[PDB]
RNA sequence: GUAGG
């Protein structure tokens, strides 16, 4: 229930970078806005979100529970 | 006081005085110079008499005087002219009916004047402690009885104009008929098309309807269709009137118009000219500075209400609180001094056959025997010293069952207001006056 | 150990202002107690207030009438003080009028029935004989301080103007302990309060009301448990 | 703002050409220029107000009152 | 609907010297009555 | 600072009632504080029950048993006062007890090992709560400003008089032409120098720890003594122009 | 007239003994005057019971030894009093305990008179080396509030007799917080939290429920004067 | 231009 509500530390031990974590959570946030916005084309490629929703809600909070959840993960090319 | 300030807090102060407003009752200070006087005298916003008469009538807009010589004199009061940096210049009177009247009398206050004395502020009470930290790095906290009693409450007039200006294609309009609007925003709007004397305004409304004469329209596809559906024409006259400036609100008081046929002249190519004054009434408010004489200013933080103030022993609650933190420190204890002096003022002090050395001075000086209320003059460098202070201090009038609430060495005791006990030891309160 | 229940009695040093006595509370129980009656008995009273007014030939608050010497915003100023005491629920009208040379006041304001003006001595301005005066007053009744914003609730009548309104008819309340005279190590304390109120009511009511409040407050916070 | 003098102008002391001797009071600005108010902005000390008793000479200089003492 | 939204959406307050890093600091933001920001006490000495 | 300072100060803060009782633990104390009788600075003894990491320095020492004790997570009592055991409740329950002044330099200190050592939730909420205690206890200590509060020394206008009859004779033997104006100039510096230089001794001298001014000066809360030197004492040494 | 929104107090459960209770939105400026005498009654009103005086065999009241016992009189004077009595008598009643040998007596070893007994028996009293020698007899009395420890003159009666603090209130601290919310647009409303550490003697909600009737009755006193009715709901 | 920072 707020900006701080998952803690930092965790999201740093996973990322390994103070940059790295805000970009891959932001990639994260862009598929799920995409995906709320989708509206129903449906493109097979999209994803949902993994963690339960609220009627409200921004997709980087999402993006960062899932973080800290650890259900993601991250492969640079 | 001024030789016990600091130069830097001397000059912020006196930097301050010029930037204070008039509020919609003036009082004079109970603690100042003897100076004022003169310095609102010689000033032009007072209204001087300039024969030695008798009035006849008194009236607000109006006051007729008649000398001895035979001569009448009538004097108009200006109400509510915009000043140049935009607040009320109301004149109040004075002089009775019957009253005598020498050559050069105040007749009449302008703005921040009573009784032709000089008056920026009003003198609040006041006591020196840290309080929850609502006023942490100079804040400033006060009751809510300000907002309450319009203490500290100022008119506020915003004069705008527009010109119905000839182009090119045509001369403009101000009317009632505007375009591609609803019905109802024309409400208040007169035949001829200038809002109503008195009308309430806010962000968006309408003040004069004012129309282009035309513009080269090519419509788009969309409009066209959406027109044809609904069967209205797009008319060449486009909407360009006055609204009100978005986060302004009043009430109208005066409107203007400025017409070229007329006997009046306006400029060239313009044909007519409205002018319109929203005034208001701006109360005392969250964020709103706040600043004494020995530069201590200070945005209000928190406005408590009434019980949340720490209530002396009698139950008079404290109107402002100030941290004690800036005083050592900015260096100007002054400000301290007049606060007891003008505890002092308030309570009047009586002084006979004590045969003290201030008491001697006193008695010499005159200022002996007070009662409450009275005013006092301390000059600038001929300004009272402790001593005289800590004896007035021990020997203060009874304000009620025979006791005094302040100490000898200036302080009270003060009963929190929330949580209801004694704060541990005696604080520092008296009067300060405040811009 | 020892158990006394809280008893109260009452005196008269003014007529609007009283004492009233409560001994057998506990020890570090009578600033408390003092503090609490003081809150509630300055926060929330009924009272009645005038809340609007309208004056024939003005549009606007901060205009001149001819013959008085203090304009609208100065009638305002110096009627908003006025206390009124009101009984009926819904709003009632008052009419003021003056004409000639003199001071109007409070007393020469027309009483409807179930409305009256406590101040009669008041002064609220004065008149030349050229001058001449008329007003209306409408009257309602609440607690505390109501800003006029709120109350305005009508645009359309350019000549009325809204004022606030301050309801609530207590003064000021200050509470002081003692300690009792008992021969015990706890050393209980004896709370006495003196209120002193606006001519609206007598203490003795207002206090009541508090009670009231209080009571009412209290037990709702003690049956929803168990 | 009716008494109050000032050094900018044209033909005169610009705002760029301010130094620090000309801004500091010195000691004869006694009962000629009060020496607490000026602006606390970047303009310090080009602009003063005139003393309580000061006076215009003809020929453009100010002059105090004084008391005449003699013979102590 | 305002008060709905502004919530978990961070704000950049700033001073005007911004002398060092700390000149601009995020925020949650928070709605409230008045016309004036209500700022921290403990940053406040960072911003100077 | 204020307010944590009046917090952890040492005795005669104010007058010490009711000291050197021994306390179940704090919840005792703060109902005996209610009730009147104990005083925020009176050193009492006081338990702490499971779980209340001792001093630093407390490492070595322990009670006094013929079995082994492991006092580092576990019952023991200590003398404090009353609002060091306050304080300490404030910080972590991990972080090990302070029984010394926090002042400015001291509170540093701790949060900056606060910082070091913990994860950053912790950090901010520890900050909060040191905040809300703060501003409580400095509304409950009462510091003010009046006409008494500050007092100039008495033994100020003897030193300074005398120092102006020695001035006086060094004006007097100028007025003969002795001695050059320059050189006349040079000795008042030295003197006067001294002169504002035993002031300022004499002041800090009198001054009492529990006067308002000195509270929150030496707390390091806002002030320094040279502008409480020219509050009290003489302001001495001025330039001139140029 | 009416208040917008009616209080409702509720109940949130952390431990059998810590309790935290919420009322629901409230007046302005309302929050504070409850808080302030919640507590404090909390704190005072409720009556209970606990020891007033202590007495150890052999054992002079300047000798702060006692042979026997590792442990010191300090100690035992804070065990005693952290330890919990339940007694109605209305009268001060002894308490007697005598234990030998080795080892350790705690609480569950207290053997209480009829109308007295000791809620918890878990608290460890004294470890002894060697022979126990362990002989103690006290006083019990119901009060109210705290009272702190002074002479009553048994010293001259009996030397080894001293008083001990005792804490007849059965709740350990209050701590109330209050804080704003925003209601129908308007955050002039506020929430006061009430935590409540009692110990594991008496319920929270009991304690309460008895200073709430408390309150009520003290101030319904006021109604006395005259009938007077105020806005509700 | 002049105020406030």
């Amino acid at each position: 229930e707020g900006i701080i509500n998952p803690p930092i530390d965790e999201l740093l031990e996973a990322t390994d970078s103070k940059y790295s974590l805000v970009i891959y959570a932001a990639k994260r946030a862009r598929q799920i806005n995409a995906y709320y916005s989708q509206l129903g084309e449906g493109l097979l490629e999209y994803v949902g979100p993994l963690v339960d929703t609220h009627v409200h809600e921004k997709p980087l909070s999402i993006a960062l529970r899932e973080i800290n959840a650890g259900l993601l993960t991250s492969e640079a090319i | 006081f001024l030789e016990h300030d600091d130069a830097n807090r001397a000059l912020m102060g006196a930097n301050m005085m010029r930037q204070a407003v008039p509020l919609i009752k003036s009082e004079s200070p109970l603690v100042g110079t003897g100076m004022e006087y003169r310095s609102a005298a010689d000033a032009g916003d007072v209204v001087k008499a300039e024969k030695a008469g008798v009035v006849q009538e008194v009236s607000a807009d109006y006051i007729t005087t008649t000398n001895d010589d035979g001569t009448y004199i009538t004097y108009r009061l200006a109400k509510f002219s915009r000043s140049n940096q935009g607040t009320s210049v109301n004149q109040k009177v004075i002089v009775a009916e019957g009253d005598r009247i020498i050559e050069g009398q105040v007749l009449a206050d302008g703005p921040a004047t009573e009784n032709g004395e000089m008056a920026l502020g009003k003198n609040l009470l006041v006591a020196f402690m840290p309080w929850e930290g609502h006023n942490y790095e100079d804040a400033i906290i006060l009751s809510q009885r300000l907002v309450q009693d319009d203490v500290l409450s100022s008119i506020h007039i915003e004069e705008h104009e527009v010109d119905a200006r000839d182009t090119k294609l045509g001369p403009e309009e101000i009317t009632r008929d505007i375009p591609n609007v609803s019905e109802e925003v024309l409400a208040d709007l007169d035949e001829r098309g200038i809002i109503r004397i008195g009308a309430e305004v806010v962000a968006g409304d309408i003040l004069v309807g004012k129309v282009t004469p035309k513009g080269e329209t090519e419509l788009t596809p969309e409009e066209r269709l959406l027109r044809a559906i609904f069967g209205e024409k797009a008319r060449e006259v486009r909407d360009t009137s006055l609204k009100v400036p978005h986060g302004e609100i009043g009430k109208v008081i005066g409107v203007r118009v400025f017409d070229r046929e007329e006997g009046d002249e306006l400029p060239p190519g313009v044909n007519q000219l409205v002018r319109v004054y929203v005034a208001q009434k701006r109360k005392i408010t969250d964020g709103d500075k706040l600043a004494g004489r020995h530069g201590n200013k200070g945005v209000i933080s928190k406005i408590n209400p009434i019980e949340d103030m720490p209530f002396l022993e009698d139950g008079t609650p404290v109107d402002i609180i100030l941290n004690p933190l800036a005083v050592p420190s900015r260096m100007n204890p002054g400000q301290v001094l007049e606060i007891h002096l003008g505890w002092l003022a308030s309570r009047g002090w009586d002084v006979s056959g004590l045969a003290e050395e201030w008491a001697q001075r006193l008695q010499v000086i005159g200022a002996d025997k007070v009662e409450p209320g009275t005013n006092v003059a301390t000059p600038v460098f001929d300004g009272a010293r402790e001593d005289e202070l800590a004896g007035l201090l021990q020997h203060t009038i009874p304000n009620r069952d025979g006791e005094r609430m302040v100490l000898p060495s200036g302080k009270a005791r003060l009963f929190d207001g929330r949580s209801g006990e004694p704060f541990p030891e005696p604080i520092s309160v008296g009067y300060m006056y405040i811009l | 150990l020892i158990a006394q229940r809280p008893s109260l009695t009452e005196e008269v040093v003014d007529e609007f202002r009283s004492r009233f006595v409560i001994e057998p509370l506990e020890p570090g129980f009578g600033y408390t107690l003092g503090n609490s009656l003081r809150r509630t008995l300055l926060s929330s009273i009924p009272g009645a207030a005038v809340t609007s007014i309208r004056i024939d030939g003005v549009l606007h608050e901060f205009t001149t009438v001819p013959g008085v010497k203090e304009d609208v915003t100065d009638l305002i100023l110096n009627i908003k003080q006025l206390v009124v005491s009101s009984e009926h629920d819904e709003p009632v009208v008052m009419y003021l009028r003056k004409q000639g040379p003199g001071l109007v006041t409070a007393a020469d304001i027309a009483p409807p029935a179930g409305v009256e003006v406590h101040n009669p001595d008041l002064v609220l301005a004065t008149l030349n004989g050229k001058g001449k005066l008329e007003m209306e007053l409408t009257v309602e009744r609440g607690r505390g301080y109501v800003s006029a914003v709120q109350n305005k609730q009508v645009g359309q009548e350019i000549g009325r103007i809204p004022v606030d309104s301050i309801y609530s008819p207590v003064l000021k309340v200050t509470y002081k302990v003692e300690a009792t005279r008992v021969e015990q190590r706890t050393d209980f304390d004896k709370l006495i309060v003196d209120v002193e109120t606006k001519q609206a009511m007598r203490p003795r009511d207002a206090m009541a009301s508090a009670g009231k409040t209080l009571v009412e407050l209290f037990g709702l916070a003690r049956e929803l448990n168990i | 703002h009716k008494r109050r003098l000032n050094a900018l102008g044209p033909g005169g002391l610009s705002r760029e050409r301010a130094g620090f001797e000309v801004r500091d009071v010195h000691p004869s600005h006694y009962g000629r220029m009060c020496p607490i108010e000026t602006p606390e902005g970047p303009n310090i000390g080009l602009i003063g107000s005139l003393a309580s008793y000061g006076r215009i000479n003809p020929f453009g200089f100010i002059e105090t009152p004084y008391r005449k003492v003699v013979e102590g | 609907v305002l008060e709905e939204v502004i919530a978990e959406h961070p704000v950049l307050l700033n001073r005007a010297p911004t002398l060092h890093r700390l000149g601009i600091q995020a925020f949650e933001p928070q709605l409230v009555e008045g016309k004036a920001i209500q700022i921290h006490p403990l940053v406040c000495t960072a911003f100077n | 600072v204020l307010g944590l300072f009046f917090l952890t100060t040492d005795s005669e803060g104010r007058s010490p009632k009711g000291e050197g009782r021994a306390f179940g633990s704090s919840a005792e104390a703060i109902m005996a504080f209610d009730a009147g009788d104990l005083t925020l600075q009176a050193k009492i003894d006081i338990r702490f029950p499971v779980g209340t990491i001792p001093p630093r320095g407390f490492e070595p020492p322990a009670r006094e048993e013929g079995e082994p004790e492991w006092q580092q997570g576990d019952t023991f009592t200590l003398k404090t006062t009353l609002g060091r055991a306050l304080f300490n409740e404030l910080l972590p329950e991990d972080y090990p007890f302070v029984d010394y002044e926090v002042g400015k330099k001291q509170l540093s200190e701790i949060v900056n090992d606060l910082a070091e050592r913990y994860p950053k939730v912790i950090v901010a909420a520890t900050l909060d709560n040191l905040k809300a205690a703060g501003f409580f206890w400095a509304t409950r200590s009462g510091v003010t400003v009046a006409i008494s509060d500050i007092v100039v020394p008495d033994a100020k206008k003897e030193i300074v008089k005398g120092y102006e009859g020695q001035d006086e004779k060094v004006q007097k033997q100028y007025e003969r032409g002795l001695i050059t104006k320059e050189e006349r100039t040079q000795e008042l510096i030295a003197i006067w120098t001294k002169a504002t230089n035993e002031v300022a001794e004499a002041m800090n001298d009198n001054f009492p720890k529990t006067n308002p001014v000195s509270m929150m000066v030496n707390s390091g809360a806002r002030g320094n003594m040279m502008q409480m030197r020219q509050i009290a004492g003489m302001r001495g040494l001025v330039s001139n122009a140029k």
